[PDB]
């Protein structure tokens, strides 16, 4: 998966 | 196995210290974020007042988050480089918390530091590439973005470009040259996944410092430890709990305080103070003081 906020 | 046994004699710093000096504690994983580098002059995102989100008005972007998103960077890299100029420290001086991790390495206790930071301060404190998963990459190296080129540039090159206010271009092909960081929207490095598969099989302590555990998939690293592995948070605020809402839809969040708590400890305050306190219990305080003073003096004399 991809760098991301929740 | 997947049993929730209690291996801390008590859910305190003092308990963690005793555990760390038991035979059971051989392999420590550190998970760290922007909180460990605020005292080195680099802002986090989330801190009220001093955090970046509060302080990005001028860039005239939609919502403070875009300047670190890959699609916005693709559209125009200039805002990002401008901000890099604003934030770039005159001097790279790692913190007590960085040197605490150096102590773990020198003591043979460090299995890995997984960092979300891009500021290279772990390297400067003397963690080696081996020791480190730079989960969000690094400013240390940069690469031409051209698939057929991919020339590597060092930080001194990139710094010069950033201070000259010249958008960095490749000397071989004139494409953009981009710091090896993982922007929001990008895939984490392969290294991150393979270290994670192996390291979390046999970790005896998870030390979590200066992160809100809100950025994924980094945050989910806390759930990859075995259920009986103690976890210490050193942070200004509690972090990593299960949300009461999201947690109602189908990993082991932090539980410091509930009735069911058995292995998670929160030390609330400055990372630098928490590490200093922990070092003190371990009998490492003078070693830590001497290392930081000598390393800082050595940097000051460059
Ligand atoms: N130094 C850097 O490389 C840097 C700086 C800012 C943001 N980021 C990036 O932005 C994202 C933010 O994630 P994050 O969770 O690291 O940062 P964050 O801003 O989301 O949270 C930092 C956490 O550390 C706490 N904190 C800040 N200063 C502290 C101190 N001195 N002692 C103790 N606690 C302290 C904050 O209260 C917060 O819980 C990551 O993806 C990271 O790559 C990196
Ligand atoms: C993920 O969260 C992307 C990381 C972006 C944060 C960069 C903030 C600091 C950049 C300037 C520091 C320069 C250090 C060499
Ligand atoms: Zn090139």
């Amino acid at each position: 998966p991809r760098k991301q906020l929740a | 196995g997947s049993q929730k046994e209690r291996l801390l004699d008590e859910l305190t710093l003092e308990g963690v210290a005793r555990y760390m000096q038991s035979e059971r504690c051989r392999r420590v994983i550190c998970l760290v974020g922007a909180g460990i580098s605020t005292s080195a002059g680099i802002p986090d995102f989330r801190s009220p007042s001093t955090g970046l989100y509060d302080n990005l008005e001028k860039y005239h972007l939609p919502y403070p988050e875009a300047i670190f998103e890959i699609s916005y960077f693709k559209k125009h890299p200039e805002p990002f480089f401008a901000l890099a100029k604003e934030l770039y420290p005159g001097q790279f001086k790692p913190t007590i918390c960085h040197y605490f991790m150096r102590l773990l390495k020198d003591k043979g206790l460090l299995l890995r530091c997984y960092t979300q930071n891009i500021d290279t301060l772990e390297r400067i404190a003397g963690l080696e590439q081996e020791d480190l998963v730079e989960a969000h990459g690094t400013f240390y190296t940069s690469h031409c973005v051209s698939a057929s080129c991919r020339h590597e540039y060092p930080l001194s090159w990139m710094k010069e470009k950033i201070f000259s206010e010249v958008t960095p271009k490749c000397e071989d092909c004139q494409s953009l040259v981009k710091p090896d960081i993982v922007f929001f929207g990008e895939s984490l490095p392969a290294r991150f996944f393979s270290c994670m598969q192996s390291d979390f099989l046999k970790v005896d302590l998870l030390l979590v410092m200066g992160t809100s555990l809100q950025v994924q998939p980094f945050a989910s690293l806390i759930s990859k430890a075995p259920l009986s592995t103690p976890r210490l948070l050193i942070n200004k605020e509690k972090a990593g709990q299960s949300d009461p809402f999201l947690g109602m839809i189908m990993g082991g969040g932090m539980d410091f305080d509930s009735k069911k708590a058995y292995r998670d400890v929160a030390w609330l305050g400055e990372c630098d103070q928490g590490c200093l306190a922990l070092a003190e219990l371990l009998g490492w305080k003078k070693e830590l003081e001497d290392l930081v003073r000598r390393e800082h003096a050595s940097i000051d004399a460059q």
